[PDB]
């Protein structure tokens, strides 16, 4: 996962 | 009865939802395959342990982990310097639901940070410095409504925020994330999240904003991250949220949109995948799971007569088994899966997500499911934000004695 | 010139040709939280990016700076930003520039920020050439990069690139058939070329996906993308497709096939048909054997599917209460  | 195992992932039954891979071998089920055999092990190890299980939340590890990492990271947080205000949310939000109070020292040191974080311009950035973001921006307002002092919430600078947000205003209804930036659907519930909260949503501010989300809704029922996208658990949390704060849900084909997040969860694992056919991941216990919560309050206000009085529509008791039993560090702080190191990100979504699958909530309704010893239980979470209920009304009330900017 | 990774490598607070500048401290107030203890490489460095930030120095010396603040944390957008106003600045040559970021991707192929750049840069030169190539080398790592497929709709959409997008996702999914990605990108070159409308389209698509159904029943892309295109004009519609979905039972039952099933009875009941009392028990009855044994997992969902239909499909659930 990522998220920025 | 005697025979009968109390956890749903140690019943004997539970070893037929392993994977069939239709003796077709591909790298999706491979790596499915290592996940499911790696996660039997942990389920197992009671048993060739000829121990009794007990699922224990590591509230004193997790608090250690926490209470230091709130002061002080190690070198190996430099992929995170431009996110610091992401760690000081993470970090208090874990203390809220593991319900450990934050020091009047602490709360004033952060405040003071994210001024220090906060543009001329509005918005804020990754830390001093740095140029506003709407990713920090949202966290550190999250991070200060956790807070909900007058001090907290004096730190913002809501005519610039509503400034800021504007010049990130696309004309097809979507956001960039910051000047020069990307655009995807984590700006529209970075957007509404501190806009709501801050009462600065003038009348044209998110014109066009429901039609854009509801564009990303795809084939699949979920929600990609710009139109024509594949469906992935974050975007699909960001575009519901942030529909659910605009009040346009109904924008969305809300019954292929359930269909999808409940195919979301792992029938062995218990945990919830990001997106068809990739793994499970502890983070998504969030972000996907949550989304039931928002379903929930959606189909309700339509009047759906055929919803659940008492429980969310995913297996609470298996999600929960799968954090408690696999996503937890022995020294504190809580992870993706077994196999993958602890970080505050992980530690606030496997806390955020347990949460969830511990309460449900409907109005009057109330009921909880508390996998494990009875101290296991966290304060609940507030499904669109993601901070204590009670931070989110105090926050909302306070600044709406303010007038929206402009007036 | 001097590589972050050089043996050789000496920090910039050592450099001669950087001793007329003043390093700037990081502004973290006097009790710090949340404080990362970087190490000196990359406190030196970030340190002389500020000082050059900070002044606006737009030269040379402080674009080979960027590419070092890079390195050290290719996720700080604002160094990326403060690149990109030195490469306009500069003149830089920007196909140099393309060489640049395709050796960063590849090497940190899930971060927002190369992507984006990468981006701008073919929007400068309005050069989509390398493109695609580019695209499934790294897809060739991983077959599901998010971003990578993101930026490999955005430029076959504007630049008009759909040719042979069919071909590649046919060459995909031949390598591994429950790619969803490739699923997903299966539908955005069909729907944005020929439409699904099309009876001969709509029909082969169907076809394939029933033959992939078949060769791997478990696999739930396939089921995904066959409700994907059918579901819009709605499942009853299709006459055909619940007697063949009830042949494959036999030796090519899953949770799908049986979830499909009430999704086919749902419309039905939705649009009307015959014998309403006959399908909705149908119905309930796979609702139920996949609540209690087929899908568990589900329960709860599946319960609610089966109170929905019962809710207002039931012969009674027309009838006026006094009855
Ligand atoms: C407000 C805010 C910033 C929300 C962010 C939500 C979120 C988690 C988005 C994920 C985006 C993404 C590209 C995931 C794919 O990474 P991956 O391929 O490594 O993971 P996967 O295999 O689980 O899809
Ligand atoms: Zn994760």
């Amino acid at each position: 996962c990522v998220f920025m | 009865p005697v025979w009968s195992e109390p956890l749903y992932s140690l019943r004997p039954e539970h070893a037929r939802e392993r994977l069939q891979d239709d003796s077709v071998e591909t790298v999706t089920s491979i790596e499915q395959a290592k996940v499911e055999e790696k996660i039997q092990e942990v389920f197992s190890s009671y048993k060739f342990n000829h121990l009794v299980p007990r699922l224990v939340l590591q509230r004193e590890k997790h608090f250690h982990y926490l209470k230091r990492g709130l002061r002080q990271l190690t070198d190996a947080y430099e992929c995170l310097d431009a996110s610091r205000p992401w760690l000081c949310y993470w970090i208090l939000h874990s203390l809220e639901l593991l319900d450990e109070p934050i020091p009047q020292i602490v709360a004033t040191d952060v405040c003071q940070f994210l001024e220090l974080c906060q543009s001329p311009d509005g918005g804020f950035g990754g830390g001093p410095g740095q140029y506003p973001h709407l990713a920090p921006t949202y966290a550190a307002v999250n991070a200060l409504c956790i807070i909900g002092t007058e001090e907290a919430y004096n730190v913002i600078n809501r005519e610039k925020l509503l400034q800021y947000l504007y010049s990130l205003k696309q004309p097809d209804g979507s956001f960039l994330m910051h000047v020069g930036g990307e655009v995807d659907v984590r700006s529209a519930y970075c957007a509404a999240s501190v806009a709501s909260l801050t009462n600065i949503i003038t009348p044209d501010l998110f014109e066009g904003t429901a039609e854009w989300i509801a564009r990303c809704q795809n084939w699949e029922g979920g929600i990609g991250g710009v139109p024509g996208m594949e469906a992935h658990g974050g975007y699909t949390f960001c575009g519901l949220a942030a529909l659910v704060i605009l009040k346009k849900e109904r924008s969305l084909n809300l019954k292929s949109l359930l269909q999808w997040v409940t195919s979301r969860q792992m029938r062995f694992e218990g945990g919830f995948q990001g997106r068809c056919n990739k793994l499970v991941d502890g983070c998504y216990s969030f972000w996907q799971a949550g989304l039931l919560p928002l379903l929930h309050r959606a189909l309700h206000a339509q009047g759906d007569p055929a919803l659940s009085m008492s429980h969310w529509m995913f297996h609470q008791q298996a999600l929960q088994e799968y954090i408690l039993m696999c996503c937890q560090c022995p020294a504190g702080g809580l992870l993706d899966k077994p196999g993958k190191s602890r970080d505050f990100y992980h530690t606030c979504y496997c806390l955020s997500g347990l949460s969830i699958a511990q309460h449900f909530g409907s109005g009057a309704m109330l009921h909880d499911v508390v996998m494990g010893v009875p101290e296991n239980v966290l304060q609940p979470t507030h499904p669109v934000y993601n901070i204590g209920p009670d931070k989110v009304i105090q926050a909302t009330t306070h600044f709406l004695q303010k007038p929206v900017p402009g007036f | 010139f001097l590589s972050l990774d050089s043996p050789t490598y000496v920090l910039y607070r050592d450099r001669a040709e950087w001793a007329d500048i003043d390093p700037v401290p990081q502004n973290d107030g006097p009790s710090p939280v949340v404080q990362i203890i970087y190490s000196e490489k990359f406190r030196d460095v970030y340190d002389y990016f500020r000082a050059v930030l900070q002044r606006d120095e737009r030269s040379e010396r402080a674009f080979k700076l960027t590419r070092d603040a890079i390195e050290l944390n290719a996720a700080n957008y604002t160094v990326w930003h403060f690149r990109r106003v030195l490469l306009r600045s500069l003149q830089k040559d920007l196909q140099e520039e393309m060489n640049y970021i395709i050796a960063i991707i590849e090497e940190q192929p899930k971060n927002y920020q190369v992507w984006h750049h990468r981006r701008v840069l073919v929007e400068w030169l309005k050069d989509p050439s390398q493109e695609l190539e580019f695209i499934a080398d790294i897809l060739n790592q991983d077959a599901k990069n998010y971003h990578a497929w993101q930026h490999r709709q955005w430029v076959i959409q504007e630049f008009r690139l759909w040719d042979n997008e069919l071909q590649y996702v046919d060459q995909l999914l031949k390598e591994d058939v429950r790619n969803n990605s490739v699923w997903n990108q299966r539908h955005f070159v069909i729907s944005n070329t020929t439409g699904y409308s099309d009876r001969a389209v709509l029909e082969r698509e169907v076809q394939y996906t029933l033959e992939m159904i078949k060769l791997v029943p478990h696999n739930e892309s396939a089921w995904n993308y066959l409700k994907g295109i059918l579901q819009d004009r709605g499942l009853s519609r299709y006459p055909n497709l619940l007697n063949q979905l009830l042949d494959l039972q036999p030796s090519h039952s899953s949770p799908y096939l049986i979830a499909f099933l009430v999704d086919i009875y749902e419309d039905m009941l939705e649009n009307q048909c015959d014998n309403k009392e006959d399908i909705l028990n149908k119905a309930l009855e796979l609702c139920e054997i996949l609540a209690k044994e087929k899908d568990t997992i589900r329960k709860e969902y599946w319960r609610y599917i089966g109170r929905s239909l019962q809710s207002k499909h039931s012969r009674e659930s027309d009838i006026p209460a006094s009855v």
